[PDB]
């Protein structure tokens, strides 16, 4: 991924502002409420039945904290995209066999709550420098099917 | 396919827009020129500066137009059948590039309407911009 | 959406389908798991050898479903609630795997149908079994 | 893209049957009537107002011609497809910015156009091999894009 220096301040800046413990699970979450088929590949989650349930689910936002720190470990390494993400990859690719399409979901509903958190500082210049971020990862995901 | 409750929240949460529809619109717009670049193809001839008048001017007419959806949303086709034309007929817009409007717009009121914009919210107001989007993708005459 | 002329153009080439409905539903789900490995995953139990009967059964399946959405091509959502609820709420199938399986009943279609199977036809086809694909991988309960 | 023995042979068994001015015309006139959006990629090349227009213009039918050559190019390099469609995704993807889908649209509208020919030639196990082909063709072309 090529950001400027502006671009990558910027995203670096509001990054330092994300809940480590919460916002995965809400990006994980909302993946699972707004994307409904998402759900079949979390079976062992338990309790998915409504959104309450999903977002309440202690084992979603578990999880979203690893999501999240994926997408951390993309942001300290942008040049290194693939090589960070080839074990993700295998896994989400060749053993999971999820859709690539999904990745970009999941992308566009942490840029979501990242506004919604937010509000007018998420201005749409940071939001074209998280899109950049949320294309090289998805890409970096779906590396194997490349 | 939107179901009851969908229609529901979408009618309760696109209502908060009121007198912002242009000025929510025109964000929208251009977070999507400035995010994905490639659809200002389909603007040859418009000023696509940031604050632009005639940005702000469009962005009316988008909101509007979803204002006209919510208010015939069990009946679309009939009620956008002049934007279908438009858009696919004239325009021959990507249907890609409806995907990149409505996740714009989703950020635009993910970021103005905080209280509003619930899991369940979101999902109902992405089914009903995707419905918007393929009925305005759709040739149907 | 499907134009007027779409529905019409779907009802007279799935009626040439006929009596063959059930082998074609049969020979597109092969096709679909031959060329598309990963969509049996969604059937972990299945004979899913070359000639299985099971898979013969449940490509009858399919094709009736499809012969009942053509009798109610203008009100597919509640022709197919039953169906959409088992595919989109118990099943959760992946919308690609819908875009899959209509590519290969076109590919089925054309195989055995080649006068039948104009440009025409075959997009008026394609919007029809997208439009089902919609129904099937929505939640409107 | 590595096939067996078997599928090599019975891919190149079918494509020598293709008729090489036809095929690619009728492959690229689908494409512009199933997807109409395409068409906005050749508004020089006159009437496309009708299937029948679509199907009979010569522009149509001589560009199809190159993109069926494309196929059969990479036929011989299944092995090198990112290599050897590198000119044609630096054009379709940084210069004509034709979203990557389509390319797929493309590959499947080719499938079924060889259905169409080449009926009970065109078997379960054949398609699965064609598959794999133009996956590989539409990957290749949207390398810039990866
Ligand atoms: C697009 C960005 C994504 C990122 C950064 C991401 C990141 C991760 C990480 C860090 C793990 C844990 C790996 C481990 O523990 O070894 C994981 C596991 C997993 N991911 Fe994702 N993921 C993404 C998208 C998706 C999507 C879209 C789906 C499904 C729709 C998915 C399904 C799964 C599953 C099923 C697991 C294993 C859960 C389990 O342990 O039971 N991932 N992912
Ligand atoms: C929810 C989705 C959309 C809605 C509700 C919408 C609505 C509208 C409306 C109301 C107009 C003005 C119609 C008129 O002047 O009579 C318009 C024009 C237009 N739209 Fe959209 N649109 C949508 C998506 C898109 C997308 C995704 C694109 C391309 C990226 C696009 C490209 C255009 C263009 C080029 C015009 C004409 C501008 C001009 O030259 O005057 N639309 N749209
Ligand atoms: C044109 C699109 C489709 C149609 C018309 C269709 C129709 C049907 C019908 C009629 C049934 C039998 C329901 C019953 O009698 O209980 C069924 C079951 C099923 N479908 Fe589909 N279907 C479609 C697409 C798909 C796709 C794309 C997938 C996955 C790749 C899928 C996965 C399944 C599964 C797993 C079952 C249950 C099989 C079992 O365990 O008994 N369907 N479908
Ligand atoms: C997926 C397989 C495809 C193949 C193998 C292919 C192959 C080709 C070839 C060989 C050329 C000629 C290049 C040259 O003259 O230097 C070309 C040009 C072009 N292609 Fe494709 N293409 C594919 C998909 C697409 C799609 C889906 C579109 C969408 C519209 C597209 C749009 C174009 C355009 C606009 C041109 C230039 C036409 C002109 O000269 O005015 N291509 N392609």
């Amino acid at each position: 991924v090529h950001l400027t220096p502006e671009e990558k301040s910027a995203v670096t800046a509001l990054w330092g502002k994300v809940n480590v413990d919460e916002v995965g699970g809400e990006a994980l979450g909302r993946l699972l409420v707004v994307y409904p088929w998402t759900q079949r590949f979390f079976e062992s989650f338990g309790d998915l039945s409504t959104p309450d349930a999903v977002m309440g689910n202690p084992k979603v936002k578990a999880h979203g904290k690893k999501v999240l720190g994926a997408f951390s470990d993309g942001l300290a390494h942008l040049d290194n995209l693939k090589g960070t993400f080839a074990t993700l990859s295998e896994l989400h690719c060749d053993k999971l066999h999820v859709d690539p399409e999904n990745f970009r979901l999941l992308g566009n509903v942490l840029v979501c709550v990242l506004a919604h958190h937010f509000g007018k500082e998420f201005t749409p210049p940071v939001q074209a420098a998280y899109q950049k971020v949320v294309a090289g990862v998805a890409n970096a995901l779906a590396h194997k099917y490349h | 396919v939107l179901s009851p409750a969908d229609k529901t929240n979408v009618k309760a949460a696109w209502g908060k827009v009121g007198a912002h529809a242009g000025e929510y619109g025109a964000e929208a717009l251009e977070r999507m020129f400035l995010s994905f670049p490639t659809t200002k193809t389909y603007f040859p001839h418009f000023d696509l500066s940031h604050g632009s008048a005639q940005v702000k001017g469009h962005g009316k007419k988008v909101a509007d137009a979803l204002t006209n959806a919510v208010a015939h949303v069990d009946d679309m086709p009939n009620a956008l059948s002049a934007l279908s034309d438009l858009h696919a007929h004239k325009l021959r817009v990507d249907p890609v590039n409806f995907k990149l409007l409505s996740h714009c717009l989703l950020v635009t009121l993910a970021a103005h309407l905080p209280a509003e914009f619930t899991p369940a919210v979101h999902a109902s107001l992405d089914k009903f911009l995707a419905s918007v989007s393929t009925v305005l993708t759709s040739k149907y005459r």
